[PDB]
C-alpha cells in the first residue's frame, strides 16, 4: 500500500473523463439540435486523524 | 543456567512477530482489510528471594482503525464506508459480522453476497429483483430498475444496515469478521442498531492500510533483536559449559 | 534495583496506555551496556572457575603429607 | 532504537505531508475548492543531564515530528464563465447552506445547481438548497441579482415575480470547518456560531449568475513542495540505514 499512487489515479481517471467529454463535445459540431455538455467534480472522503 | 531459557523464549517470540507483519504485508491488495498491530509484554516471575527474570510474550492488541484509500472504479455497486461504518453481514454460522470490504455481488437468483457471504439490511438478507441494475444512495437505500424498462420506472428495493463501531471495542474472529467485545456487547445490545448518521459513497472501493515503513522498522528490529538474543544464547552455553569442568575431581 | 534513569517515551496517540499527551512509556536499555555485561561477567566466571580448581587441586594434594 | 523511532516518525510526517500535496494536486479542477497545508511541531524533548569560558555541557534529546493540523488557504479563487444560467459565484467571504438526508446541515461554497422534478433548487447530488427556492413552470427566464433576489420571469408579464431570496452563511473562523467530503463543510466548535445574512450586509459577499469559482492550487508551489518531500525522505532513510548498520555490527561483535 501507498498513500499517494490511488489518489494520482483518481485525477488521472478525472482527467480522462474530461477529455472524453470535450471530445465528444467537439465530434458532433456538425449535429442538428445538439446540446453541449459539461462535467463536475467533487472530493472524495477525508480521513481524521485523532489527536491527544 | 536458566538464563538460556528467557533469551530463547525472546527469539521465538520474536520469530512470531515477524510471521505477523509477514502475514500483514502479504495481504496488501485485499479490499477492506485491517492491519493486524503487535507488541511485546513483559511477565515477571515472582519466586522467592531476588526477583531477576522478567520473560516477554508477544501479543496484538488488535486492528488498528485507520482507514485505507479508496479507488474509484466506477462500478455501479460498489460502496465505501465512512471513518467509522460497518456492512454487517451474516457469517456461515449466523452471527453478525461487520466488515468494510464494499464489493458487493449478485447471484443468480437477485441475493446480495460479499464472499459468499449474504449482507442483511433492514429486515432479513436482502434479495433484489431477478436481473435488475441496482444503484447504492449516498446513506444505504438501495434501487433497483429492471433493464429494458423506462427509466422512470426505479423503485427503491430495500436499505442497507450500516452499524457505528468506535475501534476499540471490536474483535477479529477466525474467519475475518470482526465482533463486538463482551462488554461492549453487554452494554449496548447483542445486536447493534442502523444508525442514521453514516453516510456512504458508490464507485469507490476501499484498500488496505498497512505502513510500509512500519513494516520495514518493525522486521530490522526484529532481526537486531533476534541475532542480540542469539549471541546471548551463545555466551550461556560457552560458561555453562568450561563450568562443568568444575564438578570433576 | 530499578535504574533512576528517566524511561523513554514517544507519540502514539491511538493507544490507551497513552497518557494525556499521548505519549506512552518505553523502558531505558543501553544494549551496548548490557552486551559488555555480559562479556564482563562471563570473564570474571571463567577466572573464579580457575581459581577454583586451583584451589582444588591443592587442597586435594595437601592431604599426602 | 531510538534513531529507528525518530526516523519512523520523520518519514510518517513526510508520508502525510506528500499524501496532501497529492490531494491538492487532484482536485485542481474542482470548482470551490481551498487548498491546504499541513504544519508539523517537535515532541517533548529529555532532559538527560542537567547544565574560563567553555561550553554550557548539557544534553538534551529531541523526540519527533509530529503533524499538528492542515490549514485551508480561504483565499479568493478565479471566476470562469459556464455560460449557464442556474450557477452562482461567491464574491467575497460567505458560505451556502444545504440540508444532509439525516438532518442535520452542512455548508458549501461551489455554485452548480438543477432543479428537481418538483421545481425546487437543489445542488448537483440531490441535496437541497437550504432557503428552499422554487421556480414554477414555464419559466422563460431566471435572474439572481447581486443581492439575493431571485426573479421569475413568465409568459406575458410586465415585471418579474420574485420567488425568494439566496441569504448565505458568515463564520467568525472559517479556518476550523471541518471538511466533509462531496465539497461540504460542518460547523464544529472550532468555528464560531455561524450567522446568515443577505448578500452585501454584515461583511457577506456578492452573487455573480453565470459564474463558478474555480479552486486556488498553486501548481509551482506543490511541484516545488514535492520536489523538496522527496529529497527529504530520501535524506530520512539514511538514518534508518546508518542506524541498521551500526546495529549490525554491534550485533556481530
Amino acid at each position: 500500500m501507498i498513500s499517494s499512487l490511488w489518489i494520482a489515479k483518481t485525477g488521472l481517471d478525472a482527467q480522462q473523463t474530461n477529455m472524453d467529454v470535450i471530445a465528444n463535445n467537439l465530434a458532433n459540431v456538425s449535429t442538428n439540435g445538439f446540446k453541449r455538455q459539461r462535467a463536475v467534480f467533487e472530493d472524495l472522503l477525508y480521513q481524521t486523524i485523532r489527536q491527544p | 543456567d536458566h538464563a538460556i531459557y528467557t533469551a530463547m523464549g525472546a527469539a521465538s517470540q520474536t520469530l512470531n512477530q515477524q510471521a505477523v507483519t509477514a502475514s500483514n504485508l502479504a495481504n496488501a491488495s485485499t479490499p477492506g482489510f485491517r492491519a493486524q498491530l503487535n507488541a511485546l509484554r513483559a511477565v515477571p516471575v515472582d519466586g522467592l528471594s531476588l526477583a531477576t527474570r522478567t520473560l516477554v510474550t508477544a501479543s496484538t492488541p488488535g486492528a488498528d482503525m485507520t482507514p485505507g484509500q479508496l479507488d474509484y472504479t466506477s462500478r455501479p455497486l460498489d460502496v465505501a464506508l465512512q471513518q467509522d461504518g460497518w456492512l454487517v453481514v451474516q457469517a456461515a454460522d449466523g452471527a453478525e459480522g461487520y466488515t468494510r470490504n464494499g464489493n458487493i455481488q449478485v447471484g443468480p437468483t437477485g441475493q446480495l453476497t460479499i464472499q459468499g457471504h449474504p449482507v442483511i439490511g433492514e429486515g432479513g438478507p436482502i434479495t433484489v429483483p431477478e436481473g435488475s441494475e441496482i444503484t447504492i444512495a449516498a446513506d444505504g437505500t438501495i434501487s433497483a430498475l429492471n433493464p429494458g424498462d423506462p427509466p422512470n420506472t426505479v423503485a427503491p428495493v430495500g436499505r442497507l444496515k450500516l452499524v457505528k463501531a468506535e475501534g476499540n471495542e471490536v474483535q477479529r474472529s477466525d474467519d475475518g469478521l470482526f465482533r463486538l467485545t463482551a462488554e461492549a456487547q453487554a452494554e449496548r445490545g447483542a445486536v447493534l442498531a442502523a444508525d442514521p448518521s453514516i453516510r456512504i459513497m458508490s464507485g469507490v472501493l476501499e484498500g488496505s492500510n498497512v505502513k510500509p515503513v512500519e513494516a520495514m522498522t518493525d522486521m530490522i528490529a526484529n532481526a537486531r533483536r533476534f541475532e542480540m538474543q542469539m549471541k546471548v544464547i551463545t555466551s550461556v552455553d560457552e560458561n555453562e559449559g568450561r563450568a562443568n569442568q568444575l564438578l570433576s575431581m | 534495583i530499578e535504574s533512576q534513569a528517566p524511561e523513554k517515551l514517544v507519540y502514539e496517540p491511538g493507544n490507551p496506555l497513552a497518557d494525556a499527551n499521548g505519549y506512552v512509556k518505553m523502558p531505558n536499555v543501553d544494549v551496548v551496556g548490557e552486551m559488555v555485561n555480559t562479556m564482563s561477567a562471563s570473564r570474571s566466571y571463567q577466572a573464579n572457575i580457575e581459581v577454583l580448581n586451583t584451589v582444588k587441586s591443592m587442597m586435594l594434594k595437601t592431604l599426602t603429607l | 532504537i531510538s534513531s529507528l523511532w525518530i526516523a519512523k516518525t520523520g518519514l510518517d510526517a513526510q508520508q502525510t505531508n506528500m499524501d496532501v500535496i497529492a490531494n491538492n494536486l487532484a482536485n485542481v479542477s474542482t470548482n470551490g475548492f481551498k487548498r491546504q497545508r499541513a504544519v508539523f511541531e517537535d515532541l517533548l524533548y529529555q532532559t538527560i543531564r542537567q547544565p574560563q569560558t567553555t561550553l554550557p555541557s548539557g544534553l538534551q534529546i529531541g523526540t519527533g515530528v509530529r503533524p499538528v493540523a492542515t490549514e485551508r488557504l480561504h483565499s479568493q479563487g478565479n471566476l470562469s464563465q459556464t455560460n449557464n444560467s442556474k450557477d452562482v459565484a461567491i464574491k467575497g467571504q460567505g458560505f451556502f447552506q444545504v440540508m444532509l438526508p439525516d438532518g442535520t446541515s452542512a455548508y458549501t461554497r461551489d455554485g452548480s445547481f438543477q432543479v428537481d422534478q418538483n421545481g425546487q433548487l437543489v445542488t448537483a447530488g440531490g441535496f437541497q438548497v437550504q432557503p428552499a427556492i422554487t421556480i414554477p413552470a414555464n419559466a422563460l427566464s431566471i435572474t439572481i441579482g447581486r443581492d439575493g433576489v431571485v426573479s421569475v420571469t413568465q409568459q406575458g408579464q410586465a415585471a418579474p415575480v420574485q420567488v425568494g431570496q439566496l441569504n448565505l452563511t458568515t463564520f467568525m473562523n472559517d479556518t476550523g470547518l471541518e471538511s466533509i467530503g462531496e465539497n461540504l463543510y460542518i460547523e464544529t466548535q472550532s468555528s464560531g456560531a455561524p450567522n446568515e445574512s443577505t448578500p452585501g450586509l454584515n461583511g457577506a459577499g456578492l452573487l455573480y449568475q453565470g459564474y463558478v469559482e474555480t479552486s486556488n492550487v498553486n501548481v509551482a508551489e506543490e511541484l516545488v513542495n514535492m520536489i523538496q518531500v522527496q529529497r527529504a525522505y530520501e535524506i530520512n532513510s539514511k538514518a534508518v540505514s546508518t542506524t541498521d548498520q551500526m546495529l549490525q555490527k554491534l550485533t556481530q561483535l
